[PDB]
Order: C-alpha cells, then structure tokens, then sequence
C-alpha cells in the first residue's frame, strides 16, 4: 500500500503494452516505497533536488540525441579508443578500486575487467548469445575525445542548458565525468554510494534503481575505506547474512524503474542498488558525476548524516595514514572502543 | 575539516 | 618466584626491624614482579629512565631536606594558602576533572573537595582519630609562592643539580607542578595514567606503587575522553568486572614498596595504583612532573605503544568536537565498527 | 599531529 515499491508499471504510448512487468525484478528482503517521477517544470521536482532527495524526471530531454544509440550505431561512431569491459560469471558486478587491491591480498575479485574495442565487445557479447553461453559482460567507460565524431554531436547535444542551471542553481562543482554503461540483461551493480552528485540517464532498456538514505549506513554495512570496495555494502542482497549484518533486517528502500528518456537524480552519498531488467535485451545510460558544494566554512547542528559518513571516512583515513598500514586500522578502533564506549 | 570530503566514484579517477 | 611482586622488606639501619611486612598490602587479582631498587650512580638506573622503564633510586638526595617534614613542622611553616583536601567514605580516591562534570551529569564523586587551611586539615584529621572515625582525607596540593619562608629553603635545597640533568638529558620539558600529597593509612588513588614525566619523592611513611606499561590499555580500560576520570581505570580493582573487563583477567604488573629517601620515576602514560600501606601512620609524598620531550617531526614505525595511546586520545578529541557533544562519540565510534571491522 | 598530546595529569591545570 505505501510500501508500494515501483509501482504499476506504466504504459507506453501508442497502446504498445506495459513497458516491463513485475516478473522481471529480482526479489529482496526488504521493503521500498516510490521514487516520485515528475515534470522537469514541477517545483516539487526542483524542491527535490534542492533537499538532495532523489527524483526521477521524465521530460529533461537530457539526452535526447542519445536515444537513437544502440550497439550498430554506437559501434560505427565511437571511434577506437578502449573500452573498459567488465566479465564474470554471476549476476553480481561489485566495484572494486585496483589500486587498493596491493592491501588486501586476499580480495579475489569475482568480475575481470579487458580493455578491448567496442567492436570486439559487440562481437564477445554476439558469440555469447550464439552459444548460448552464462557469462556476463558490462561494458563501463567514461566518454573522452577519442570518440567519433557523431557521438560528439550527440554529446553536445545533451540539454546543458538544463543541467547547467541545476549545476549553478545547486551550487555544485565541475562535472567531472560521464559514464557509459552497457549492460546485459539482470546484470547487477550493487549497492554503494558515491562521493559525487549523479544525474542518471536512462537511454536504452529499464533499469530497477533501489535508493537508500544516508542514515541507513548502519544497516548496510560498506567496506572498511581502504578495501577495494569503499564505498560499496558487504551485504549480499540475495543471500543476507543477519548474524553479521543484523541491521540490514531494519533497511527500507526508494524504488524506480527508470527508461528511454528518464533521469534520475542519486544524491551524494545515497546508496543505490541497479539491475537492468530480466529478460530486458540490453541497457544504456549516461551518467553524469557533479562534485558537491564546499562545505560549510563552518558547520550547523545538528550535524545530517552524510556529514556523519563523511567525519567516518575522513577518521578510516587519517588512522591509516597515521599507523603507517590500512590493515591496523581495525585493531586500533576495536581497542578504542571495547569496554569503554560499547 | 572531519567534514570535509573527496570525490570518488565507481570508475577509476 | 619470578612474579615476586615487592620482594622481602627491606631491614632498617640499626636493627630497627623490617621497614613494614606483608599483611600492610591490599590483596588484588593480577600478578606482579618488583621494580628494580638502584643507586642513582648505576648505569642501569640511567638506561631505565633513558628507556622509559620505572626504577627506584634509591640516593639521590632529591627531597632531602623534606625528610625532616611531619605535620607539626608543616602546620609551622607551609603557611596560610588554602589547601584542596579530598574526603571520602571509601579507601578509593579515585581522581576526577570537575571541568568537565557538566557534561556527565550522572557522574557522582565518591570524593569531595573541601578548601581548607593547614592547621585546619591537621584539626580534622586530629579529630577524626580521636573520635575513632571511619570518614578518610587525602591532602593533594600544589607547592606554590604562598608557602612560608622555612619550605622555601626546603624546597630550594632539593636536589636541583641531579634532576635538571635528567630533566636535560631526556629532553623533557618544564617542570609544570610539585603536588604534595599527605595521606592516611590505608588510602588508595586507583590506576591511571598521566601524560607527564613524573619523579615520584616518598618523604614519610611507605606506600606501595603498582605499574603498568602503556601496552596494557587493553586490559585497564579507560573512561572515556570527556568523561571526568579521564586517565583512568574503569576497572574496581577490589572487585574486577570480567564480564564489562574480560582483559584485566591479562593484567600483569609491577610493584615495589617506597620509603623516605627513594624517588620512583614513573614513566608518562605508565599506569600506576598507589597505596599508603595499612595501618602505616600517614604518608606525605611530593612529586614533580614534566612535560614529555617533542614527539619527533617525522615518526618512525612500528609505531610505540604509548603513540596508539596519542592517537586514540586525539581521535576522541577530535570526534567530540566535530560533533558538537562528547556523548554522541560512542555512538558514531560504534556505528564505525559493527560489521565492518569487528 | 595525531601522535601530538597535551599534558593532563591529577591535578588541576
Ligand atoms: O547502472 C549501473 O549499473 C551502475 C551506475 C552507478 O552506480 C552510478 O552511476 O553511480
Ligand atoms: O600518591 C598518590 O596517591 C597519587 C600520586 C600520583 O598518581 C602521581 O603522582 O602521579
Ligand atoms: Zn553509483
Ligand atoms: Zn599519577
């Protein structure tokens, strides 16, 4: 009822049937309730955004040159530089940084990734189909100069006019990226947060997006700061390991199922979860990774719980730093805290 | 400063 | 045999029978071994304060002229200053920081303050014996310029020449205070730690001193930061919570018994329980205490027990400010480890 | 400075 999670499925136009259905959405322990999906021109959309609350815009025309992208198209403009391309064998593609991975030894990474060019990923992804194979591939790179020159004009026909004035609105720093994610169908990132503001745009195929709030960091569990998955829940959502993570028994998410033409806005520091949809055929986005506002020069009480997260990180990092090795970082908190403060 | 953050994404800097 | 503890008593000069005996020391839980009784022209006495490791000197003539002190002589002399005297119904005075009892409300001293003069403490404690009482006082002062003009030239003739050199050969810094502590038979001050150099001049009477390294933390568990004992052991050492202190079950110390004449150097963050012996008479001690040498401008690893120490008191420093009130740093402290490195 | 410290001792400032 108000655990509604992404609603009925809307319509497409022209009597072309639901865009999805519920058979196609993995099922987890948790309760959701909506993401709202407003006009671009709705105050409440703009009040959103303003609150750092997530929203999900139907008419931004962000990408609209994009839309046409498929993989033919894509792979007769993109040009030849390399393309990031993410492999493995379950559903699950965890983030994972390579450079921390010198201080976890025993972190064993369950996807690859291969540089490899788009037409070599469009004929991996072909033989896979063809044999019938169970691997998965993720296609995940930021766009750069070497792309070809259609793709160009596409990019610069995105609406900057719109995300330029919620950029300067926000008063948000530099757009410092734009992810190009291609992905095969039930393939899964899950969940994490970012340090930066993300306007999500959904170019081809659904994807399921499952948001949590900031002060849900107690029950979602990320990573110690200097494993290879900051930022990113221990938690697996298929098989939740209550004994460790008790409080993910208590998570409560915002759903949404965004398609050609949404946007979706991830405020900094929300966890989100997103699988593109069973049975779907394959997914586009374009993302785009604005740093936040400065902080403060000084700080207002009571203190929200990104800035929280934020002191959390910022003391993993300097007791790192100061006992010269991430890994007795532990140790260090646990004798600080047994007997004295827990 | 304790609030003061740095910009990591999912994708390499 | 090895966990000797305070070793045989030593014989007084002249055949004045044993200094004190067995049955004068409290009984506790953990076991010890003795602190080495030396000459301060023994090299290894110089290696041991150069180490930071504790050792009775057992000649070095520091408070020699105080050896003459009892309270008739210091009612006579130490003139009208007011002089903090500690009260309390139980043998322990556990210490606490009254700045910061605003924040711990339910903080309830065992031991009261009362400002009095000397002759008045003299008075009280004359009044007390006679009327065969059970209440305690515990004198802890600092000497300061409102002594009279006979304790000055005591003062003055303290062995200056010897402790200025180890005050210059250690690198230590200022002497900051000579607390004079006067104490009733059978007084305890409970474990802590302090973050000075401390030459420890015994004057009358004996009292037993029982150390721990700063490598012990684990087992001593501390108040928190901001709570007003600060530095000191949570732990009832007359009735060990193993449940709350499963670590003080790990406990080893150090001990020895000193009398007129001896100084102990206790080392800074070494933590030390003092006790005037039972049925001792009254005990007058003097201490003086020096800021610790600059830490190094670049730190060397493995770091040293004594620099963790540094570090949690500065991560609790730090998160209480940062969030605005010392009693939400449990929680975020917590928050900070369940699951994720516990 | 985290290795920095102050000098609290039990004994009023
Ligand atoms: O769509 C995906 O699989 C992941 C996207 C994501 O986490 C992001 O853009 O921040
Ligand atoms: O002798 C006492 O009761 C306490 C002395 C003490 O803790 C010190 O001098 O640091
Ligand atoms: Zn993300
Ligand atoms: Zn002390």
């Amino acid at each position: 009822a108000v655990a509604s999670g992404s609603g009925e499925p809307r319509e497409e136009a022209g009597a072309l049937g639901p865009a999805w259905d519920e058979s196609q959405l993995r099922s987890y322990s948790f309760p959701t309730r909506p993401i709202p999906r407003l006009s671009q021109s709705d105050p409440r959309a703009e009040e959103l955004i303003e609150n750092e609350e997530p929203v999900v815009l139907t008419d931004t025309n962000l990408v609209y040159p994009a839309l046409k992208w498929d993989l033919e198209y894509l792979q007769e403009n993109i040009g030849n530089g390399d393309f990031s391309v993410y492999s493995a064998s379950t559903h699950k593609f965890l983030y994972y940084d390579e450079k921390k991975m010198a201080n976890f030894q025993n972190f064993k990474p369950r996807s690859n990734r291969e540089e490899m060019k788009f037409h070599e990923f469009v004929e991996k992804l072909q033989d896979i189909q063809q044999r019938g194979g169970e691997e998965r591939l993720y296609l995940q790179q930021t766009l750069n100069d070497t792309v070809g020159r259609k793709i160009v004009m596409d990019f610069l026909g995105f609406n900057w006019n719109w995300i330029n004035k919620q950029q300067g609105k926000r008063g948000w720093g530099q757009l410092t990226s734009n992810l190009l994610l291609i992905g095969m169908e039930g393939n899964v990132t899950p969940a994490h947060y970012e340090e930066q503001q993300n306007f999500f745009a959904q170019i081809k195929g659904y994807k399921r997006c499952i948001l949590f709030p900031p002060d849900q960091f107690e029950c979602l569990y990320p990573y110690p700061v200097h494993h290879p998955c900051d930022r990113q829940s221990q938690v697996d959502f298929d098989n939740p390991d209550y004994e460790r993570f008790p409080n993910f028994q208590n998570v409560v998410g915002y759903e949404t199922v965004v398609g050609p033409g949404d946007v979706l806005y991830i405020p900094m520091y929300w966890w989100h979860h997103i699988e593109s949809l069973l049975n779907g055929g394959i997914t586009i986005t374009v993302n785009f990774w604005y740093k936040g506002a400065p902080t403060p020069k000084r700080i207002e009480y009571p203190l929200k719980a990104h800035q929280k997260v934020a002191i959390m990180r910022n003391i993993e990092k300097m007791l790192g730093e100061a006992l010269g090795n991430p890994q007795e970082v532990g140790p260090l908190l646990n004798t600080m805290i047994k007997g004295r403060y827990n | 400063q304790l609030t003061s953050y740095d910009a990591e994404v999912n994708a390499p800097i």
